[PDB]
């Protein structure tokens, strides 16, 4: 018999457990397991974060899990984090967008197989290259996730430079001063990130001072040509999607490549401990849990669903791929794609704004 | 006048019948001594969980024994949650939290991260000590204790030399002994360290190593590093000097008292202005429903409850306004000493000249 290693996961729907267990099983056919032998535990989603909290603990925790996926449901990962950081015990976000989880601080054990929101700027600047927009302006909500991507951008580019970056408070609904601000300045090139109703309050504000048409290039990520954003959005604007962001049984299966991967390299190093069993009377970190971190955070899964797994710095997703989308007749039509590292336009033509 | 009830927690060995002692409104108190042996997640939440949903809790006085400041973590967690008011009035539920959630009701006995590294600064002046590097983990905390230093550094006409800001990450294992070259790379004579108590207890195993903790160099630390003072681990250097609220001239009968006055007053301040107070939760398994009949009102009289006299006073920010903190110092027989006061914005030291 070998030892049984236990790996948890709080999934949207009982056919995403399935999905994991069915994914676990094949990772011990296809791996050596005459030592260890992974063995699936999940719920789904709690209504609550008390609930969730708990159920972590009284589901998962008790099974010893040496990890935890847990995808957005479709209500956060944070009360998962939280629980499962307090034992350090790693959680791999398989949906979770939003830039926040990459602070250590806050989510001291935590990977994901999507990257942050910021990570779009990445692409910006492979942009901002090709088509030689060497003078842009950018417009951030004053929120995390506004800042987090004005950081990553500044970063990238300190070539090409930021003439301006302006910041507005968010759930202002008239925005003509600050977009005022930015019609003076001389680059045309305008960058935004912001939540759904935030870039919506943006393209009204820009149309109205004709900011829109020819002259203007708009470039935005994927959240500002989402749901109410997408039906006041300018024509000619360019957008992004993360290939598979949504797909939760894509990442389910890379996840558990990756975790399986891990632990079967965890074992062969010496004096691997257990996670506790249970949460009550336990107020020790698993001794191994950081180590256990260190070789996820390095692990590469190169054959993956949604393409190249790394990690970085922060166990954010590397090498991502977004669908590059421009809003044509009002139609969003995707004009090209980043596959990790490169920029390939495909033969459907760019219309920019105006034209 | 009608009853409000305060469930008090006890968490370790406490003298309950001293706490019950030591105990002209519009509102009275009801209050209810639990006594609880775990300090983990679940046994912390099915806890205070199961009292809101036996009897009617205003509002939470919790302490505890212990040196784990992942306790004041998860009460934010649940009195944000639950919209309850939490006082962590000693113990790990003291232990500075910083960042509390938008809607925590929760509120901690002791000195806010920039206060304490206000005091350390105070100290360094007073022996001259003007020549210095910082050692931080990621604990929740740590840039707001850096950007004080920073900033009162920066707006002083004194001859301040921060030399290096190190930044450990204790979330990986050290088999690649990085953080060994990251501490390798001091020479201040003065090194502040922000962490937590176990984490301390590491990093200055490794200091040791490479040198560190002997004569030449001098460890400020605040209160939740030397926590407890009466467990003192091994690793700790003699000679470290650190803030502390552990329990000195402010007892835990008295705090309890305090923290009953606190909530009972709040309540009545709010009963006498708009003619309700907000009704206790009765679960934890339905907050997300009854959110929209909830809020964080009670918090605007939580911080500013005058009793006996005294001025009981939060932060916004959750934590005490004008707290005396003791300065000690852990001396060769590797007690903690007394050596200095902080009382009214004024730093009153033992010792011109230490010994050693
Ligand atoms: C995203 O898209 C990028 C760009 O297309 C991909 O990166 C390329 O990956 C291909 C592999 O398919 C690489 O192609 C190989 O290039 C080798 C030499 O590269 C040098 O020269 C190129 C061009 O100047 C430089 O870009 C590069 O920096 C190097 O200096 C060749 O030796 C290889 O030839 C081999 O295969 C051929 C075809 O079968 C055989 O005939 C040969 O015998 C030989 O075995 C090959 O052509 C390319 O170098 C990569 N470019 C870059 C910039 O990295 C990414 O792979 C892609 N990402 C994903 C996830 O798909
Ligand atoms: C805003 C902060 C939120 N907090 C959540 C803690 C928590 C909340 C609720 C529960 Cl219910 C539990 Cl269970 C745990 C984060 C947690 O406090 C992180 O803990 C640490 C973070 C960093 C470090 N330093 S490090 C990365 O070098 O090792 C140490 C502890
Ligand atoms: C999601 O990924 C799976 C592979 O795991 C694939 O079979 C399926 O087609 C994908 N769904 C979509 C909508 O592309
Ligand atoms: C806590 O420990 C005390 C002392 O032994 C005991 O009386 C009590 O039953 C314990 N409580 C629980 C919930 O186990
Ligand atoms: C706090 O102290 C007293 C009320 O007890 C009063 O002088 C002051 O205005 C109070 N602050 C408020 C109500 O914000
Ligand atoms: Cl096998
Ligand atoms: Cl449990
Ligand atoms: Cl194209
Ligand atoms: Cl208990
Ligand atoms: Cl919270
Ligand atoms: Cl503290
Ligand atoms: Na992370």
């Amino acid at each position: 018999d070998p030892k049984i290693v236990n790996i948890g996961a709080v999934l949207s729907t009982k056919k995403h457990e399935q999905i994991f267990r069915e994914a676990v099983n094949q990772a011990n056919k296809r791996h050596f397991t005459r030592k260890i032998q992974l063995q699936a535990t999940s719920v789904t989603h709690r209504p609550n974060a008390i609930q969730m909290a708990l159920s972590v603990c009284e589901d998962l925790i008790s099974s010893q899990v040496y990890a935890i996926l847990v995808s957005h449901p479709p209500l956060t990962p944070t009360p998962i984090s939280y629980t499962a950081g307090f034992y350090r015990i790693p959680v791999i976000g398989l949906t979770t967008r939003m830039s926040i989880y990459s602070d250590k601080s806050i989510h001291l054990s935590f990977l994901r197989t999507v990257p942050p929101y910021s990570h779009q700027a990445l692409v910006w600047f492979e942009m901002m290259r090709l088509f030689n927009w060497n003078h842009v302006i950018l417009i951030v909500s004053d929120d995390h996730e506004g800042r987090a991507a004005q950081k990553k951008l500044e970063t990238l580019l300190e070539g090409p430079k930021a003439d301006k970056v302006l910041q507005f408070e968010p759930g202002t609904k008239n925005l003509t001063a600050l977009l005022l601000e930015a019609k003076e300045l001389e680059a045309r090139v305008i960058i935004l990130s912001a939540s759904e109703d935030d870039a919506t309050a943006v393209y009204k504000s820009a149309a109205m001072l004709d900011m829109t048409g020819a002259g203007y290039v708009w470039l935005v990520g994927e959240r500002e040509i989402s749901g109410s954003a997408l039906r006041y959005a300018p024509d000619g604007i360019i957008g992004l999607q993360l290939i598979n962001g949504k797909n939760e049984s894509a990442h389910i299966s890379d996840a558990v490549a990756v975790v399986a991967q891990a632990i079967h390299e965890l074992f062969e190093m010496e004096n691997i401990t257990d996670p506790p069993r249970g949460c009550v009377g336990n107020t020790n970190i698993w001794k191994t849990g950081p180590l256990f971190k260190r070789v996820l955070m390095s692990s590469k899964y190169p054959d993956g669903v949604t393409g190249r797994i790394e990690f970085n710095e922060d166990g954010d997703r590397k090498f991502a791929q977004y669908s590059i989308m421009n809003l044509q007749n009002r139609k969003l039509v995707q004009v090209g794609i980043f596959n990790g590292s490169y920029i390939i336009q495909n033969d459907r033509k760019i219309i920019w704004p105006g034209g | 006048p009608p009853s409000i009830g305060i469930a008090v927690i006890l968490v370790g060995t406490s003298d309950e019948v001293a706490i019950k002692d030591a105990h002209h409104l519009s509102v009275v108190p009801r209050v209810e001594l639990v006594a609880m042996n775990e300090t983990d997640p679940k046994s912390i939440i099915t806890r205070i969980c199961d009292l809101m949903s036996d009897r009617k809790i205003q509002g939470v006085v919790f302490a505890d024994d212990t040196d784990q400041e992942a306790i004041a973590q998860i009460l934010d967690f649940i009195s944000a949650q639950t919209l309850t008011p939490i006082l962590g009035i000693h113990g790990g539920s003291s232990m500075i939290m910083a960042d509390k959630d938008e809607s925590s009701m929760f509120f901690q006995f002791g000195p806010s991260i920039e206060q304490q590294a206000s005091v350390m600064l105070n100290i360094m002046e007073e022996y001259d000590w003007y020549i210095f590097s910082i050692v931080t983990t990621y604990f929740p905390g740590y840039q707001d204790f850096v950007n004080k230093i920073r900033s009162t550094i920066e707006n002083s006409f004194v001859g301040w030399e921060l030399e290096e800001v190190l930044l450990l990450d204790m979330s990986l294992d050290d088999g690649d002994s990085k953080i060994q070259n990251q501490l390798k790379k001091l020479q201040s004579p003065i090194i502040l360290l922000y962490c937590t108590k176990e984490e301390a207890t590491y990093i200055f195993e490794v200091a040791n190593s490479v040198g560190l903790t002997g004569y030449g160099y001098t460890w400020i630390v605040p209160s939740l590093v030397a926590g407890d003072t009466d467990t003192v681990p091994s690793e700790f250097p003699t000679g470290l000097i650190s803030v502390s609220y552990d329990e000195w001239d402010y007892g835990l009968p008295a705090r309890v008292r305090d923290g009953i006055a606190i909530i009972t007053t709040a309540a009545s301040d709010m009963l006498s202005e708009h003619s309700f107070i907000p009704e206790p939760k009765s679960s934890c398994y339905n907050t997300h429903e009854k959110r929209i009949y909830q809020s964080n009102m009670l918090n605007r009289y939580l911080i500013n409850v005058t009793f006996e006299g005294r001025d009981l006073s939060f932060s916004e920010d959750g934590y005490q306004m004008h707290p005396k903190l003791v300065i000690i110092l852990l001396n060769k027989e590797r007690k903690w000493e007394r050596v200095g006061k902080w009382k009214d914005k004024s730093l009153q030291m033992k010792y011109y000249v230490w010994p050693r």
